[PDB]
């Protein structure tokens, strides 16, 4: 569960599955390769303040 | 957005 020390953008959403409990999304990176594709929780996808920014402007 | 560093 170690994190990458660094900041990433979402290209796409590719797949969604359930490991031990917990949702994970399959991401491809901007600027990455298919190669570098990650299983991520929404955790480190979005953070708290994204989802109230996205709540308060809707 | 974060994200997880590949096995090794």
């Amino acid at each position: 569960p170690k994190l990458d020390e660094g900041f990433y953008e979402i290209e796409a959403i590719r797949r969604k599955r359930v490991r031990k409990g917990k949702v994970q999304y399959l991401i491809k990176w901007r600027g990455w390769p298919e190669t570098a594709n990650t299983w991520e929780p929404l955790e480190n996808l979005q953070s708290i303040a994204d989802v109230i920014d996205a709540f308060e402007g809707s | 957005a974060r994200k997880s560093a590949p096995t090794t």
